[PDB]
RNA sequence: ACCAAAGCUAGCUCAACAUACUAAACAAAUACAAAAAUACACCAAAAUAAAAUAAAACAUUCACCUAACAUUAAAGUAUAGGA
RNA sequence: ACGAGCUACCCAUGAGCAGUUUAAAAGAACCAACUCAUCUAUGUGGCAAAAUAGUGAGAAGACUUGUAGGUAGAGGUGAAAA
RNA sequence: CUCGCACACGCUUACAUCAGUAACUAAUAAUAUACUGAUAAUUAACAACCAAUAAACCAAAACAACACUAAAACGUUUAUUAAUUACAUUGUUAACCCAACACAGGAGUGCACCAAGGAAAGAUUAAAAGAAGUAAAAGGAACUCGGCAAACACAAACCCCGCCU
């Protein structure tokens, strides 16, 4: 069963390989979950063959015969992963209602920033964990000057961007007086 | 200089063929041709030998209690190692009355045997020495479970210039693909003793299979013929290394070749299964400059793996193979020629 | 007094509790809700952790009284590495035997007979000495854990070669790392020897009694030597968990029931790791008595009585250069009393098998003053070893 | 003064520094110092039978697409739970206290694959 | 660096030295006991020579007296008596039971505290008088010490008497002991230098008067 | 003798003296990291 | 004749208005030696700003000197100052 | 704020010293590896921001040296040369 | 003519194959381990990662027999519980590192003095001055601050100052 990494031998020496369109999201939504589970491996073997052919075309210094097949396949993979994620997050919104798959908290780190800290799996609680208590989630009083300076810098950047767009609008209006 | 470290106990897939390529030895299935000029020596009592072997089985399987084993997996190394020492000691003691040479022989227990030799040529692919020619060196670091050493040499099975139509398999690949790896340390050629020991010849070797090379582990690894291949590679490595050790404590080397052949016997055991091998070294000139016009070859006769017992339970040995014990007694009954 | 702890190196005491917790009827506000430390909030007090499903590796160790075999009476256990101070005196006291300087006359008659020697005795023993000390290793200077089991196994092979002249040595076998337990009571305290041995020789047939009834009767009025400030307990390990069951390493119906020789190995480089010779003798006395008591209670029963058939167990202790020899005859089970029949023990002490060995040739003033090989040789040690091996036949 | 911009990798450090490349652990260190691999941590790959299954990785060019309607929680409720709830309310057998017959589950920890802890990888 | 001129010495193991002379094994029998001396060895940590003392089920390393040899018998007691005791060189007795002219070592400060003073090699204090249930001794620095009479002390002089007459052959021996050389800075002597004749400081007393 | 070679490289010493963990164990090293972030450094530490 | 030269753009600067203020990306790994899923803990902290200068030196003193309270006047006024 | 990856001194953990003379592994002697740098000549934008060649001193100790940690400037460290 | 082979640390593809070099790198060409482009590569047995809790332990390593002082690194068995179940992860190249350089400098360990590594001269001529080496009649320190340097010598004494290493 090692030949599935390659194409059929009639198609090895052909310069152009025609193929169909990529799988559309609305076409993915009509199928059942077992159909998606089988279609994932059906796409997987073809993508492995296309990557093998791409590497061999890179090796033997010849162009890959119609390399848009890999683009269509990875578009199909993105579509199927997307519709499975719609089914899973919709079903989780019905059952629990939590928006995100991983637990997390909005935290204030030592650097002063606001960070979405995702949680991890541990067999022991948080107060007993040696590694976790030496982490610090708070900001010291000296951090506030740097937090303010970060604010001041991004405020200056957006000020110059707004003035730049205003100047470009002025320059185009003065350049072309079609009004 | 750099050398390949050759392991007799190996996990390689086709290791016997690569070892035959490194060794210039041909493997023949079946026993060597029997020297039928024997006197009426088999007045052997089979019942006492069977009772001794069964007593060793019952001791290290049922009777001798260990410290309590909490993994409960019952690792066969600690089970079958003193089984092999007791089997070798008991069979030597019971067969010393028939073979007086075994009384004057010495017994080694877990004492290493080393051999170093050159084979073939190689052009260096990389480095500042690229394009130059440097020979391939090999080192065998082997630790036999038991050894028997004799002051006098065992007799030959076949003559020195005896030719076989089968020819040495040549692999068209680098030795790194086995896998084997180059390592540098001291070059030792060891018999199991130093030179001043008067017993520069031997009788037999005994080799226990480790835990990683078990038949159950191979069947989990999806390995059918590897059971025979591992035993083959172990015999071809160990017996060749030890016969080369005999030849180079006897003063023979690459440009002296070998005057009269070196003959050895080997017993390779998994915890249930026994295998019997014979080796004859004629070639010690494995250097490529001396191997252009060298017609002679080394020979390794092999025996297919056969179990000794079967499903031992509650002081009763259910199955027993008498032919394995007979082959072991015929191996232990070999004597040097007298004059 | 002077306590042996240090305030810095000890684990610190917990920080003193926040003053919110000392207010009755007040709920403290802590950082437990945000599951991380926060300055300005009180430190929460958590209950001790209870893993409802148990894990084997990661749980706390169970206490010693939780074990089913835990008993209130502290038993004193002797294992392989326990040392005794007045080793011969403590061995004689805790074993209740009598010490004899020579080996028995049967052993000397077996040794001194010229028909019992091997073909070229001195040549084979000197070659065995050279093989153990220099030849068997790739290195120029082999270590003691290498050369001591090699010289022991080589001497066993040398005395095993006599089986063609004496076809009664096939009734023996060697055994390794067995579990031995022998528990008894000796003057209101509970003793137990328990552990393993190096290599133990067993046989189908028992060894014949070696001491005469005149010696047994003269042993009766012998008084045991006593020593006041050290208790005879000292050197043993106190244990509160044990089983009162005499356990030899072999189960019922074993074809080789009677041990004939024990072998004791001192395989270590450093001087503090190896036993002193008195400690080595004490170890062989108490282990040989453990094997003999296992024999004399397995064949007779748990009742304590004098033995009409003595039990003889031999042992050899080995340093690699200097040997100790023991023949121990057990006659008495009821060791609670101090007035009854005492057992017997013959000990040859500090038999030097060779004086010194030279692995490399020493050169003084550009000439060789001493050649390679062992200096000094005493074959009487090998003769005693051969008699101890050939004592069955 | 070394390379700060280069990523810190196990190839760079000494023999002491050994860092994984992102793989998942499959066992632990056993009694003898060897590695004991746990079969339970091994990802058992789940494959169907594709011989008797008819589908192809590419779609016909003449096959039309559809108006893109993403899957919504309201649409999933109206398609799955709403006929049962409407039928039970018109039959009078609707129970506000117990909703387990309509597909609702109160606590996730009973079942094998949880959603909010995300027990299943993929 | 807080103490100068220390470092670069030989590797030394530390011996656990038991300072409390009267230490019963169990509290069931608090009576006086008698132990046996096995060996006397050199200790690299102190100037004295130590001795291994075994009794019951335990051994202790103690500070050896002048003529303590291998295989000796040493009595430890707390019993005070009005006929006193006949003091040998090994025995440990309270200061109330000793005769007036007794030479002592390893003097305990507070009852139950343990031996702190007179520990160096060859140094011995002398009991002076016993008044009102209180012992007064004279230290090797010729200072009087007032102590409760129930404090245990060991009779005799500490071993290795010729430690004061031990000669150091070279600076290499100082570096072996671990004493780094002094600094090369030339410091002019102040007013602190000179031969100061001072009267003897008064008796240091650890008996707490209520 | 000859100079110019005061830098003898060692990754253990480098990551122990100028590492991220060593920077964050001290408030001064934390302020060093905030100054490098305010300047906009590509590499905050080793 | 080589070397050279010339562009008008990228973009900044100062304000005003203004929401109300640490942007974007977070699928995984990130304070083990950062970007390494996985084990019995410890965690944390504050104490006046000083001086270069001016007083032609320099000791008491020396406006602003990282503490929101703005403008027109009172007013450079009363006061405080090696006055 | 940052610096003891060079150097000054310590705490750990290791590794080297062949031959020769002597009862000696004696801070003895000859002389290698090894460690310093006495003297001279080149070099002086050089091979080199301190080197090369010849010659020298120690070479079983107060000796070199690998890895790692510690002591930080109103200081550290120093067999004091500021 | 002889600083070789490998490992540890450190560097980071600079390694290997093919093709090109008008120009960029070699302080110059020829071409290529040092430039350019494409493609591949280092496969674990070696090394890292790799159990605690109580207890019997005074007795050096120096060929260690047994000793000296400066008192000396380096683990056993006994009991309690240690998931038990093929194949885990990671380093495997090099002519290489620190010195601004393809620098006569610095650089730890194990075995060797070659069985391995390399090339002082781009081609002429053979002026002065300069560096290095060899040899010299007669004299032998008369040169110079000084027997500095050199030499077929490589010795014997007196002081000063510090005992000495
Ligand atoms: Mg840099
Ligand atoms: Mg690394
Ligand atoms: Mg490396
Ligand atoms: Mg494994
Ligand atoms: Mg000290
Ligand atoms: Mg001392
Ligand atoms: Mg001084
Ligand atoms: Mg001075
Ligand atoms: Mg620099
Ligand atoms: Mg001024
Ligand atoms: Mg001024
Ligand atoms: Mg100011
Ligand atoms: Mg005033
Ligand atoms: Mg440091
Ligand atoms: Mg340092
Ligand atoms: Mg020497
Ligand atoms: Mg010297
Ligand atoms: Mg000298
Ligand atoms: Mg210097
Ligand atoms: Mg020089
Ligand atoms: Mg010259
Ligand atoms: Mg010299
Ligand atoms: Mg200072
Ligand atoms: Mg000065
Ligand atoms: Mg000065
Ligand atoms: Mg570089
Ligand atoms: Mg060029
Ligand atoms: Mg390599
Ligand atoms: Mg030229
Ligand atoms: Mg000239
Ligand atoms: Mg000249
Ligand atoms: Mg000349
Ligand atoms: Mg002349
Ligand atoms: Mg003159
Ligand atoms: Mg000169
Ligand atoms: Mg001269
Ligand atoms: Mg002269
Ligand atoms: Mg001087």
């Amino acid at each position: 069963g090692l030949e599935e990494f390659f194409d059929d031998p009639k198609n090895w020496g052909e310069e152009k390989v025609k193929s169909g369109a990529s799988w559309t999201c609305q076409q993915l939504r009509n199928k059942s979950n077992e159909d998606l589970h089988k279609l994932w491996y059906v796409l997987l073997k073809e993508r492995n063959m296309l990557l093998t052919l791409e590497q061999e075309a890179k090796r033997q210094r010849l162009p890959m015969p119609s390399p848009e097949r890999l683009e269509k396949v990875v578009d199909s993979m993105d579509a199927l992963d997307k519709v499975v994620q719609e089914r899973e997050d919709a079903l989780r919104l019905l059952q629990t209602g939590q928006e995100k798959a991983r637990p997390g908290a909005w935290r204030r780190d030592i650097f002063g920033r606001i960070i979405w800290h995702k949680f991890k799996q541990w067999p022991i609680p948080w107060y007993l964990n040696k590694k976790y208590n030496r982490k610090r989630f708070f900001a010291m009083p000296y951090v506030e000057r740097f937090v303010r300076m970060r604010i001041e810098k991004q405020a200056r950047i957006k000020a110059r961007k707004r003035s730049l767009e205003r100047k470009k609008e002025k320059f185009l209006q003065e350049k072309f007086p079609h009004l | 200089f750099m050398k390949y470290v050759v392991y007799p106990q190996t996990f390689a897939l086709n290791a016997d063929n690569w070892y035959q390529s490194f060794t210039k030895t041909v493997f023949l299935s079946g026993l060597p041709p029997t020297p039928a000029k024997l006197e009426p020596e088999p007045t052997l009592d089979i019942t006492a030998l069977r009772e001794a072997v069964c007593d060793c089985l019952l001791q290290e399987h049922f009777f001798l209690r260990r410290k309590k084993r909490a993994p409960v997996i019952q690792d066969r190394e600690a089970i079958a190692s003193p089984f092999l020492d007791q089997l070798v000691a008991s069979l030597t003691g019971l067969l010393s009355v028939h073979n007086p040479v075994l009384a004057a022989a010495a017994l080694d227990c877990k004492r290493p045997v080393h051999f170093f030799w050159l084979r073939g040529e190689e052009i260096i692919p990389r480095g500042h020495r690229k394009g130059r020619v440097d020979a391939l060196r090999y080192q065998i670091n082997d630790k036999p479970h038991n050894q028997i050493r004799i002051s006098r040499q065992l007799p030959e099975f076949v003559p020195l210039d005896y030719s076989i139509p089968i020819e040495v398999p040549v692999m068209s690949c680098k030795p790194d693909k086995l896998p084997l790896f180059k390592r540098q340390y001291e070059n030792t050629i060891f018999i199991g003793s130093k030179t001043a020991d008067p017993l520069c010849y031997g009788h037999t070797q005994f080799h226990l299979l480790p835990d990683k090379l078990k038949r159950e582990k191979l069947l989990k690894q999806n390995c059918a013929d590897q059971i025979e291949v591992v035993f083959r590679a172990n015999a071809i490595a160990s017996l060749f290394a030890w016969t080369g050790a005999q030849a180079m404590y006897q003063g023979f080397w690459s440009e002296a070749d070998v005057t009269r052949p070196f003959v050895s016997q080997g017993v390779i055991t998994d915890g249930k299964y026994f295998s019997f091998f014979c080796y004859q070294l004629n070639t010690l000139a494995l250097t490529a400059q001396a191997d252009q016009n060298n017609p002679r070859k080394n020979i390794c006769w092999g025996t297919q793996s056969k179990p000794l017992y079967e499903t031992i339970e509650d002081n009763n040995v259910k199955g027993f193979n008498d032919d394995v014990l007979l082959q072991l007694v015929q191996f232990l009954l070999n004597r040097p020629k007298e004059d | 007094a002077y306590e042996w702890g240090v305030r810095s190196t000890r684990k610190p005491e917990p920080p003193p509790l926040d003053r919110v917790y000392e207010i009755p009827g007040l709920e403290p506000i802590t950082y437990a809700g945000k599951m991380h430390f926060m300055p300005g909030l009180a430190r929460p007090v958590f209950p001790p952790w209870d893993p409802g499903w148990t894990h084997p590796k990661f749980r706390r160790l169970p206490p010693l009284h939780e074990h089913p075999l835990y008993k209130d009476q502290a038993c004193y256990v002797f294992h392989q590495r326990c040392r005794l101070l007045e080793g011969v005196k403590q061995a004689l006291w805790l074993t209740k035997t009598q010490l004899i300087e020579g080996l028995p006359e049967k052993v000397l008659r077996l040794a001194d007979d010229p028909r019992n020697h091997i073909e070229n005795q001195d040549e084979r023993v000197l070659n065995a000495i050279s093989h153990a000390r220099l030849w068997h290793s790739t290195e120029d200077i082999p270590k003691r854990e290498t050369y001591c089991p090699v010289i022991v196994d080589s001497l066993i092979q040398l005395c095993k070669s006599q089986i063609l002249k004496h076809p009664s040595l096939a009734r023996r076998i060697c055994a390794q790392n067995n579990t031995l337990s022998a528990t008894w009571n000796r003057e209101s305290i509970l003793l137990q020897v328990h552990g393993s041995s190096g290599a133990r020789l067993n046989a189908k047939d028992p060894l014949p009694p070696v001491a005469s009834q005149e010696e047994v009767e003269a042993t009766k009025n012998h008084v045991l030597e006593t020593f006041y400030p050290i208790s005879p307990t000292m050197g043993l390990q106190e244990c509160n968990v044990y089983d009162v069951n005499d356990d030899t390493g072999f189960q019922e119906g074993y074809p080789y029931p009677c041990p004939h020789t024990l072998y004791f190995l001192e395989s270590a480089n450093l001087r503090p790791r190896r036993f002193q010779p008195d400690q080595l003798r004490a170890k062989m006395i108490l282990f040989a008595f453990g094997s003999a008591l296992a024999q004399a209670r397995l064949l007779y029963g748990n009742d304590s009585k004098v033995l009409e058939q003595p039990v003889v167990v031999q042992s050899v202790g080995t340093d690699g250069r200097l040997f100790q020899f023991l023949v121990l005859q057990l006659n008495t089970t009821d060791l609670a009393s101090d007035e009854g029949v005492k057992n017997l023990a013959w000990v040859d002490s500090d038999q030097l098998l060779y004086q010194h060995f030279w692995c490399l040739p020493v050169i003084k003033k550009k000439v060789v003053v001493e050649p390679v090989g062992p200096i000094g040789f005493q074959p009487e040690t090998f003769r005693k070893f051969l008699a101890l091996y050939l004592h069955g036949a | 003064g070394a390379d700060r911009m280069s990523k810190w990798t196990s190839k760079r450090g000494p023999r002491t520094f050994c860092k994984g490349r992102g793989a998942k652990g499959t066992g632990f260190h056993g009694r003898d110092g060897k590695f004991v691999q746990i079969k339970e941590m091994i990802p058992e790959l789940v494959v169907p039978e594709l011989a008797g299954f008819k589908l192809k990785p590419y779609v016909n060019y003449r096959a039309p697409e559809g108006t893109d309607t993403p899957l919504t929680a309201k649409q999933l409720f109206l398609e799955t739970a709403a006929p049962a709830i409407e039928k039970d309310f018109k039959a009078g057998t609707f129970d506000p206290e117990h909703l387990e017959k309509y597909g609702f589950e109160p606590t996730q920890e009973g079942k094998l694959f949880q959603l909010y802890p995300k027990n299943f990888p993929r | 660096i807080q103490v100068h001129g220390i470092g670069g010495g030989h590797k030394q193991r530390y011996r656990m030295i038991d300072f409390l002379r009267f230490r019963p094994e169990h509290e069931s029998k608090p009576g006086p006991f008698e132990e046996k001396v096995i060996a006397v060895r050199y200790d690299p940590c102190r100037s004295a020579d130590i001795a291994l003392v075994a009794g019951g089920n335990r051994k202790r390393w103690i500070i050896a007296t002048e003529n303590m040899k291998a295989g000796d018998t040493v009595l430890n007691s707390d019993h005070i008596g009005r006929m006193a005791v006949a003091a040998r060189e090994g025995d440990a007795h309270p200061l109330g039971a000793l005769p007036v002219g007794t030479l002592i070592n390893n003097v305990e400060s507070e009852p139950g505290r343990g031996a702190q003073y007179i520990r160096a090699a060859g140094t011995c204090g002398v009991l002076l008088r016993k008044v009102n249930g209180t012992a007064i001794i004279q230290l090797p620095s010729k200072r009087q010490m007032q102590v409760l009479e129930t404090c245990i002390a060991t009779v005799g002089r500490v071993s290795n008497v010729d430690h004061n007459k031990r000669v150091i052959g070279k600076a290499g021996r100082n570096r072996w002991l671990g004493k780094r050389p002094n600094s090369g800075l030339w410091q002019r002597k102040g007013g602190w230098a000179g031969r100061k004749i001072r009267p003897l400081p008064p008796m240091k007393s650890y008996v707490k008067l209520p | 003798k000859a100079r110019g070679n005061e830098y003898q490289p060692s990754n253990i010493k480098r990551k122990h003296k100028h590492g991220w963990v060593r920077r964050l164990r001290t408030p001064t090293g934390v302020q060093v990291i905030l100054r490098r972030m305010h300047k906009g450094r590509k590499s905050l530490s080793h």
